[PDB]
């Protein structure tokens, strides 16, 4: 039961760096917004949108 | 299924078998810019204050500000009733009874960036499809915590709701740890 | 009296022994957590790229 | 149109609004259908009680609150629930809606009476009064049922009720030709699963062909909704009803509990927005026993005979419920806590069970002089236990010294054995006869048996057999 | 080992998502106090749906009205601004389920707090999973064993039946109710013991128990702190039946301990009355009857129709000072299957157990025990009842009859029968050895309190003499002339050996 | 530095404040209110949040006497939950419900505090060891083990001794095992606080100069108090043992005294919240506020926080609720019969419903377990043969249940306590008794070596030695 | 909350207050339900002055609250 328990910490610890991954994932994308222009990725989003209205007047 | 809210509906109704139906909508605009003052607000809602004076009172910003009779009566009713203490949600949802028994679909599409406005008209017709409502009053404002996406809100007030800014980094962060 | 008074100083061996390797594997864990910084940031990118279309 | 919204729903109670072209009356079935978790095609059906204001209504749900969300469409029948009545309705087990809950094949839906009807008005009754005999020994000594009757089982915590109404079943369903149903409402599951299997066992319901089952059984859940509760005993009643007229034939009716549908009924009206009454229940109690009891009458048309169990919560009197339910009775057994812990059973206090049909010149002035000294030295003895537990038989004087040996045997004598309880006991039952109980009270009160033990009389069905089993226990006081 | 190979499961993760066109219903809080959130908007909203706020304390939505929901907090939601976008998940309450449960303390929102690890989980089991159908299940008509004497002596359970243990506090229940799960030792039982609202020292105490006794290799654990919220304290038990429910479907017959149900009620009278829903009787919320219903009434005996397995049930619920005429304890006697009942005057008495049968019944009998126990001693029960009727009577004991002194030594005999030590589960074949050795007299002229010493010796006799027996009728099932006598056999003996000495 | 801004409801002791509408505090955090007063507007109107009610109004608790302040008061959001001081500030300050010192010492260092309350210790940081410690008081050494680390239940109703039987208990364990030893009083008569106060002051477990040394933190509670006073000062006192057995990593003592109070002031203060009532009277969450107060009392895996907790029973009503979910939530139920102190004896304690899991033969060893089962066999047949020999009389049993009643009797009055605090009250220097009194008192009762000496021969006098030497004076004095 | 909320009679009501008068002809239904109701009007009613209902199953009023009679 102890030796399952280190493999209890080993994942849990495969979370922990997996979270502090997805931190630095959330600064990469802040970031990427920071380099997301406020008329080019604007136009992104626009075109997104349109695209995802498609898809809600298809749902 | 309120007191403001059936009150609001009663009113909608007289408007709507009346046909004064937006001669009562710009009239409880103009009705609830003036309540938005609070002393004629806290003048009508004191009950110590007498009742015949603020009839008198209402009468007179009736004729003067002239109005719909029929909202005019209505919050004679409601002066009568007591309920004039309740003005501010009774209004506040009598321009939403308004806009349901008028069909009138309000959809505030927040996002980060101005959209194009046909695009507010393509999303419009879209959430019509969607709906079936009369009118999908299109409400835009900036938000700057949404990322990129759209982000729709519709339904009765903020019910059905869709989301493309932070929605999908949500998605990546949630289903990702699982 | 002899069998558990024996059993219990093995089980405390063994709880000696449970602790020292779960101090092992957590500081192991940590260390190779605290390790490659880069391929964050690599996988930080590549949810950029999934994220922004 | 008649479609309309679900404003609010708490509970199983159901707040449904509607446009002003239409408001329906009460009691009317509205089916929420089409929805659920999976998005089956799941209805729920709701019935109306309170219809408040604005086109709007509060409802009760026959089926589970879960599935359906506020907002969303329901189509009235334009008329009370209606239930799958006939010859064909036999047989299978089927829903408070009527739904056929057997899975196998429905049965033809084609004659359905409304389930919401009016009572018979006693021009209408069938003022016939009548002596009905069961074959168990306590019943049909000192409270004969009327073969037309009430009948009522004032039970105590789960004492002998059910496996009392299995017995009384077994040995009546098969002498009566005419029709019988059992209503299971709120019954607990298993229990009427076990009464289902009996009644395969039995044939009464002819498992390998059916609709000459002259037994219907109607069950509800206790896992249902109150919402179902509260009606089940009203399709039960109203199977019973269309046999009682249309079909006009003896009709037997065994439902339970009762008081379920008072809970339940009670635990909906506390939601629906209604006061509180005195202890237990709905202020509404008196007039939903006011439509069962009214609509459960032995008719000029046609017979009925309607056995029911009482549950009475905390095992008393007092509480309203069977303070209303004794008043709409007429033959009542009482069972008892304390002769369920000696064992003794039907574990029925005779001093409370009592009938109307207990009239000297209607049981025979013999027989009612065997129950009148039975009841005597047996209330004498209950009067006189407590003092014994403080003073001593061997003290306590020798003219009622005899009679607390003598009731103490007549009791554990009219415990008697049953052919489904054997489970319980060990010695397959017996079906007694009435001369036979007589005969034997008439040995054990007149003091002609005081030479046996009284373990002879325990648990036995007749007294030649208790004069056996006496002989036995005397031979093996020798052995 | 981390950082060094998971990058590229990241990218598995991330790549292959959803970015899905899910329409959502989606609300603005109003107003949450003390443990509820009655939430402005979310119209379409399923009552029953897990409701997901900012925080991460999802709640469940039970009430709603035209302008409010009526929703829960399972797990306390202390910091919830006033407008948050809480929106609901959609589904109603499923629960993941596997067999790698089988020994981890898992919270009502299907969690580990074993601290083994998160276990991977397919299915999605409902919370309001229905009863299984009335002409769906057959009978109770198989054993299922106790492990304590009286029990399954006089007021047999079994494998489907749900008995309700029952009494007062510090009398053993949850005692009994550890005692009969670790008699499941190579009976194929699923035990899941449901601990509600108590102490989790209590709780770590019974684990504790259960790792000494092995049993937690399959048991399953929910335990409930008293700390957490009402909501998951009421909920609990509704997972605990959906995970038998698991194992019942495939075949699996399972048993499961609630511990207790009283809290249980507590707990959910608690969110009901924060609730505004309004109380019936003894302040509680009436449908605690509903809710006891849907709980129990989802274990029972499947047929060999859709698996054939069981889910027997012990719900403890507590009654202060002996009443039955609680409220709770008088709803539940009304849905179980009969009723045990430990008095504090039997237990500290030494009746321990303390199942007086005089208000303690089993009510499916003996169909659901042992065709052998059947054949010996059915009758015992009521001679039992009928000799502490009788003892109560022999109160005035002055000049007893001949016959009523050897009933009541008789019956005496028996009663010393029913002790047993602290957590000793006699074999089953066993119990029918003391219980034909009762039943037969053979004690009736040996000493009367030497009795215990009497049974030790004669199982220790026959388990090492005659242990063909045992076998041969567990194999059998039945009390035939062989088990006669090789129990009259290594009676004679064993008598001999205790009267000298 | 939080949002500032205007109480706009008082009702008594509760209250409702609004707020900016943008962000509105947590839910269980505090704030303070500034207010006013005579002279000077203190910040003594400390205040914690309870349901935020709507249009950007939280409804909120008091902490102090709330008069004088009004509607529109200048509230600030202190945004934290209730810091309280912690460490060895704490040591032998008598400091208040939000923790600063009444003892008219000086304001305690907050370089270390903590927030009120927190969330519940963990499965696993539950101990394993079912931890015994005895006390010296015989009837609980005999029947009712102590499990140390976990929950010692004091019941009883009032004029029962149940604070006389917790300050023998604290005049033992005080200068006993045990480290940091933090009395805590839930509603305590102050005037008896500051009484054992100065009883640690003369016993000198406390210290009068250089207070940090000890290990003693009375921090009380008076009776006095507003209701948020007292429903907050458990949480405190339990702050600190936490405290102590996370940072301390200690075994801690904990005498609380009577969290009673502290539920009826959790049922008094729902009563002004709208909260609909329960069961006779309490909140309807009177169960999970007894679950937060015990689940996050925990031996933990390094320190075993044995909690003395006694609850006020009113009006001697073992089914009320307040009792019910208590005595399921802890180990050693002790009720305290009222008619045992009528009869005189003192302690006052059944040995029925006093209890323990610790009462178990792999814990105390099977010969204490059947020790303490052969008292408590006896003692139940002998209340099941009192409630029908008090009517008709003493003769009318047989000569054994005669014997037997003698015999119970006779552990009865052995089990009298003379208590070493109660000299003062009744007159008897009390005494001191262990193991070996356990065992052999029990064995010459049971055995019949003490089967002559009378029913006065072994009263109010714990060793058994000292009751046969009671016994010879008595009998040499005719 | 309030008595007569039903927004039907209240319709009625804000199309013709324009005056000082009551209602005392008859009435109609603005509540039934349990073999009760709660009916607008005819505001003149006796204490126990029976009732003529629709579809003639008559009853007796008791309650006579302002906008309400029950
Ligand atoms: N056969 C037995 N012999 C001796 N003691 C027993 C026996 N069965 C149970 N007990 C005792 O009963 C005591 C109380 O256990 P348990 O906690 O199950 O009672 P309870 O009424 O469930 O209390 P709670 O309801 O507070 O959990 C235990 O200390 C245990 O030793
Ligand atoms: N053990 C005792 N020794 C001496 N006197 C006692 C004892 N118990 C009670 N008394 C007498 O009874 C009075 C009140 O009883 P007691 O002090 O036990 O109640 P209490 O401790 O205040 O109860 P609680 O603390 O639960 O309110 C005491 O003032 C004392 O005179
Ligand atoms: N003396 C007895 N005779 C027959 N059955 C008994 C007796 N004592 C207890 N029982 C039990 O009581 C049960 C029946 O109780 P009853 O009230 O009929 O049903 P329920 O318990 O479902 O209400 C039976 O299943 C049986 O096991």
């Amino acid at each position: 039961y102890k030796n399952e328990t280190i493999q209890f910490e080993q994942q849990k610890a495969i979370n922990q760096v997996r979270q502090r991954v997805f931190q630095q994932a959330l600064q990469g994308a802040l970031g990427t917004l920071n380099s997301c222009l406020n008329n080019e990725l604007h136009l992104r989003t626009i075109n997104a949108n349109i695209g995802m209205f498609g898809a809600m007047n298809e749902i | 299924d309120s007191t403001a809210s059936r009150y609001a509906s009663a009113l909608a109704d007289v408007a709507d078998v009346t046909g004064t139906l937006e001669a009562t909508n710009s009239d409880v605009e103009k009705l609830i810019r003036i309540f938005s003052e609070e002393p004629v607000y806290y003048f009508f809602a004191n009950p110590v204050i007498s009742i015949d004076n603020k009839r008198s009172v209402l009468d007179e910003i009736i004729t003067t500000s002239g109005l719909q009779p029929h909202t005019a009566n209505f919050i004679n009713i409601l002066i009568d009733s007591e309920r004039i203490n309740l003005v501010k949600e009774i209004l506040n949802e009598f321009e939403d009874v308004f806009n349901k028994i008028t069909g009138t679909e309000v959809a505030v599409v927040t996002s980060v960036v101005k959209l194009e406005n046909d695009h507010l008209a393509q999303i419009a017709k879209g959430v019509q499809k969607i709906t079936g409502a009369k009118n999908v009053r299109i409400k835009t404002v900036i938000d700057p915590s949404l990322v990129a996406g759209f982000t729709i809100r519709y339904g009765n007030e903020g019910s059905k709701l869709v989301d493309m800014s932070v929605k999908k980094q949500l998605e990546e962060i949630a289903a990702q740890l699982e | 009296l002899e069998v558990e008074a024996k059993l219990a100083e093995g089980r405390k061996k063994i709880e000696v022994e449970l602790q020292e390797a779960l101090g092992s594997l957590e500081q192991q864990k940590e260390d190779t957590i605290k390790s490659l910084d880069s391929q964050i940031s690599a996988l930080s990118d590549d949810i950029v790229k999934k994220v922004l279309p | 149109k008649n479609l309309g919204r679900i404003a609010q729903i708490i509970g199983p109670v159901l707040d449904v609004a509607f446009p002003p072209g239409k408001m329906p009356n009460i009691y009317n079935a509205l089916i929420v259908k089409g929805r659920d978790t999976a998005g089956q095609p799941m209805n729920v059906t709701c019935e109306v009680q309170q219809l408040l204001g604005n086109n709007r209504v509060r409802a009760v749900a026959m089926s589970a609150t879960d599935g359906l969300t506020r907002g969303m469409e329901v189509i009235d029948t334009g008329a009370p629930l209606s239930v799958p009545v006939g010859g064909a309705t036999l047989g299978r087990i089927f829903n408070v809606l009527g739904e056929p809950v057997d899975n196998l094949g429905p049965v033809d839906t084609r004659t359905t009476s409304p389930i919401h009807r009016s009572a018979p008005a006693f021009t209408q009754l069938d003022t016939k009064l009548s002596i009905f005999e069961t074959g168990i020994k306590v019943v049909d000594l000192l409270a004969p049922y009327r073969r037309g009757g009430k009948i009522g089982l004032f039970g105590g915590a789960g004492v002998g009720k059910t496996v009392l109404i299995m017995e009384l079943i077994n040995n009546i369903a098969k002498a009566h030709g005419g029709v019988s149903v059992f209503g299971g409402v709120g019954e607990r599951t298993r229990e009427g699963n076990d009464l289902y299997m009996e009644m395969k066992e039995s044939g009464v319901i002819n498992e390998q062909n059916i609709a000459e089952s002259k037994v219907a059984l109607v069950y509800g859940q206790m896992n249902e909704p109150p919402g179902a509760r509260m009606r089940v005993g009203l399709t039960a009643l109203t199977m019973a009803e269309y046999f009682r007229d249309v079909n006009e034939q003896d009709v037997l009716l065994f439902i339970d509990n009762i008081f379920r549908f008072v809970q339940a009924g009670s635990e909906v009206s506390a939601l629906l927005g209604r006061m509180p009454s005195a202890v237990g229940y709905q202020p509404t109690l008196s007039t939903e026993m006011g439509s069962l009891q009214e609509r459960i009458t032995s008719t000029k048309e046609g017979s009925i005979t309607s056995i029911q169990a009482v549950y009475v919560p905390a095992d008393d009197l007092t509480d309203p419920a069977p303070a209303t339910t004794f008043a709409h009775l007429d033959a009542t057994t009482v069972l008892s806590r304390g002769l369920a812990a000696k064992g003794i059973y039907p574990a029925v206090d005779p001093l409370d069970s009592t009938s109307t049909m207990l009239q000297p010149r209607i049981v025979g002035e013999e027989h009612y002089e065997i129950a009148q000294r039975v009841k005597e030295t047996l209330q004498r003895y209950k009067e006189l236990q407590d003092i014994i537990a403080i003073l001593g038989l061997d003290e306590l004087s020798e003219e009622d010294r005899l009679t607390v040996a003598r009731a103490r045997k007549i009791e554990r004598f009219l415990s008697q054995p049953f052919f489904v309880a054997e489970v319980f006991t060990g010695s397959p039952g017996k079906y007694v006869g009435l001369a036979e109980t007589i005969r034997g009270f008439q040995l054990i009160l007149s003091g002609e048996l005081d030479s046996l033990p009284e373990q002879a009389f325990y648990l036995v069905g007749n007294i030649d057999e208790a004069t056996a089993k006496a002989m036995n226990l005397e031979m093996e006081s020798k052995l | 080992i981390r950082a060094d190979e998971i990058s590229k499961i990241i990218r598995e993760r991330i790549e292959g998502y959803n970015r899905e066109v899910k329409v959502v219903n989606t609300g603005t809080v109003l107003q949450v106090g003390d443990g509820i959130a009655r939430i402005h908007g979310l119209d379409e909203v399923m009552a029953g749906e897990l409701v997901e706020f900012e925080e991460g304390t999802i709640g469940i939505a039970l009430n709603l009205e035209s302008n409010n929901v009526g929703v829960v907090l399972m797990g306390d939601g202390l910091m919830i601004q006033e407008g948050s976008s809480v929106k609901a998940t959609g589904r109603i309450a499923q629960i993941p389920v596997s067999e790698a449960y089988l020994g981890r303390v898992i919270n009502a929102l299907a969690k580990p707090i074993d601290g083994r690890g998160e276990i991977t989980a397919s299915e999605s089991r409902l919370i309001e999973s229905p009863a299984p159908g009335i002409m769906s299940r057959r009978s109770v008509y198989e054993p299922l064993q106790t492990g304590l004497i009286a029990i399954d002596a006089m007021i047999p359970v079994g494998r489907g039946q749900r008995e309700l243990i029952i009494g007062d506090r510090q009398t053993g229940k949850t005692a009994v109710a550890t005692d009969t799960i670790l008699n499941q030792q190579g009976q194929n039982v699923i035990c899941v013991y449901v601990a509600i609202g108590q102490k989790a020292s209590s709780v770590a105490q019974v684990v504790t128990n259960f790792q000494e006794r092995g049993a937690m290799e399959y048991t399953i654990v929910v335990a409930e702190t008293a700390d957490s919220p009402a909501t998951l304290q009421y909920l609990a038990p509704y997972t605990g039946a959906a995970l038998a429910e698991y194992f019942m479907y495939r075949e699996r017959h399972t048993l499961i301990i609630y511990d207790d149900l009283s809290k249980q009620a507590q707990a959910y009278r608690q969110m009901s009355l924060l609730l505004r829903r309004p109380p019936g009787r003894e302040a509680y919320p009436g449908d605690v009857f509903y809710l006891h219903s849907r709980l129990l009434e989802r274990a029972a005996k499947l047929s060999s129709l859709l698996g054939e397995g069981s889910m027997t049930a012990l719900p403890i619920v507590e009654t202060q000072a002996g009443d039955v005429s609680a409220y709770i304890p008088t709803n539940v006697i009304s849905i179980t299957d009969g009723q045990i009942f430990l008095s504090a005057d039997l237990f500290n008495a030494g009746i321990r157990p303390a199942i007086n049968v005089g208000i303690s019944v089993s009510r499916v009998g003996s169909a659901a025990q042992i065709k052998a126990m059947k054949k010996v001693a059915g009758k015992l029960k009521l001679e039992l009842a009928q000799f502490a009727e009788l003892e109560a009577f022999a109160q005035f004991a002055s000049d007893l009859d001949k016959a009523t002194q050897n009933q009541l030594a008789r019956g005496q005999r028996l009663r010393e029968l029913l002790k047993q030590p602290q957590s000793a589960p006699l074999t089953v074949e066993e119990q029918v050895m003391t219980i034909y050795t009762g039943t037969n007299g053979y004690l009736d002229s040996l000493e009367l309190d030497q009795v215990r010493k009497y049974l030790v010796e004669l199982r220790t006799y026959v388990k090492t003499n005659k242990p063909e027996f045992q076998e041969i009728i567990s194999s059998t099932k039945t009390f035939t002339e062989e088990a006669e006598a090789l129990l009259k056999e290594a009676i004679q003996e064993q008598m001999e050996r205790f009267l000298l000495q």
